[PDB]
RNA sequence: GCCUAACGAGCCUGGUGAUAGCUGGUUGUCCGAGAAAGAAUUUUAGUUCAACCUUAAAAAUACCCCAAAAACCCUAAAUUCCA
RNA sequence: UCGGAGUACAAAAAACCCUCCGAGUGAUUUUAAUCUAGACAAACCAGUCAAAAUAAUCACUUAUUGAUCCAAAAU
RNA sequence: AAAAAAAAAAAAAAAAAAAAAAAAAAAAAAAAAAAA
């Protein structure tokens, strides 16, 4: 029954979510979070994080993105967030790396698309 | 060239769209439309 | 003596175009905030954009203006290609509009204690 | 042309207080408050709406108004908006 | 009659037998729905946006349009 | 004979008409300048 900000339009992406799973490829490293509108970083995974780190090969893999999803997946469900919203982009949508970070999203238990406003 | 007016029928009862052709023809108008009564999507057929 | 002037319809009215709310209004929801030919202000939060490009308010709020960065669309094609031919320094800038609710979302009323 | 001292159509009595967005006139005294042109119109010699205004009434704020704020190439005097 | 510039330099408005360009429709496909808060605009008439609740685009895009009454039509 | 990969790990380069856009890190706090 909360607020989202329904607005801005002529911008992108769409800031209107509880919470908004972003994900930012580096040359070297893979990193998602999960933010607020307010900004603030709620649950993040990172490779630099020394325990992906050490565990695995090759940080830029695609596998490293479907290990870096469900390792998010995890930490998401013990933080107790089970919806946020994903706004790739119409190229990224169709790199593996993306569509495997979506399958171990699923496979975790998490459900993108955020639920409707009540009485909007 | 004109712009022809034509009544679109819809297979079930009284419903019936009003909308506007072109003279050269570019696309034979058959719709899929929105009736009230059952509230439905139906086929609209062009008519007189 | 032929006096024509080749000149016709010069003649409309003014459309009225411009700034309907000043920075610090109180808006209702539904209230028209600025109604602009092209794109001069831009929709920001809780500000909705009609297809005819007016800005009205989506919340009960203050009006407030703003400089904020542009990052265009990518699926509009025209803003991605002036994004991209710009120096690698440089970031674009427009002014937004927003409302800033005013009312709590909701309160929790004590209805029956059974 | 002429048809009884005015004929592009006689004179008289009716219709007839014909009808005039057009002139011209409209009568005692003393006090209050007081107006300059946005629209449409066979309309621009006129009307009918808005705005200002007069006479009563009900109320709550009204002018003035510092920051703050209103666009993109260049762009003055200045506006708009508010404690 | 209708719309873009200027004149009218930065909220709106704003004249001429002023200076210049346009429209009395094309091209598609995806057939672009009901019902109701709040609004812009506005003498009036006409014009405009639009949340919630149910289940059109491109052509500078902005202009492509005519009120009652009376007629023909079918629902 | 005067100051140690192109923060305390991270952020140009190299390999599916010609471009453009799915490997790597001073040595054992105490090797740039200015006197025949
Ligand atoms: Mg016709
Ligand atoms: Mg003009
Ligand atoms: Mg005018
Ligand atoms: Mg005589
Ligand atoms: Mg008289
Ligand atoms: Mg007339
Ligand atoms: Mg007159
Ligand atoms: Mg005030
Ligand atoms: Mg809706």
């Amino acid at each position: 029954v909360a607020r989202k900000e329904r607005g801005w339009g002529t911008v992108w992406p769409s800031r209107e979510f509880w919470h908004r799973l972003r994900v930012i490829r580096t040359q070297h490293h893979i990193e998602a979070l999960v933010e607020h509108r307010n900004g603030q970083v709620v649950v993040s995974a990172s490779t630099r994080e020394w325990a992906i780190k050490k565990h695995l090969y090759s940080t830029r893999n695609v596998v490293a993105c479907e290990s870096v999803g469900r390792v998010l997946a995890e930490r998401c469900l013990e933080a107790g967030i089970n919806f946020m919203v994903y706004h790739p982009t119409p190229w990224e949508a169709a790199s593996d790396s993306i569509k495997r970070l979506q399958h171990a999203m699923t496979e975790g238990g998490v459900v993108l698309r955020e639920p409707r406003r009540i009485y909007e | 060239s004109k712009t022809i007016l034509v009544k679109m029928m819809s297979q079930a009862g009284t419903g019936f769209s009003f909308n506007t052709k072109r003279s050269r023809l570019r696309e034979k108008l058959t719709l899929l439309h929105y009736d009230p009564v059952v509230k439905k999507k139906v086929l609209f057929v062009e008519q007189k | 003596t032929g006096g024509s002037s080749k000149n016709l319809g010069g003649k409309s009215p003014g459309k009225r175009f411009g700034i309907k709310k000043m920075e610090g209004h109180y808006v209702h929801a539904g209230n028209i905030l600025a109604t602009q030919r092209h794109f001069r202000w831009h929709p920001g939060a809780h500000v909705g954009l009609g297809k005819n490009k007016c800005l009205y308010a989506l919340e009960e709020g203050v009006v407030r203006y703003t400089k904020e960065v542009y990052v265009p669309n990518p699926s509009n094609s025209e803003a991605v290609d002036l994004v991209t031919r710009l120096p690698q320094g440089a970031v674009l800038y427009k002014t937004f509009v927003h409302v800033v609710p005013a009312k709590p979302e909701g309160t929790f009323k004590l209805v029956a204690m059974l």
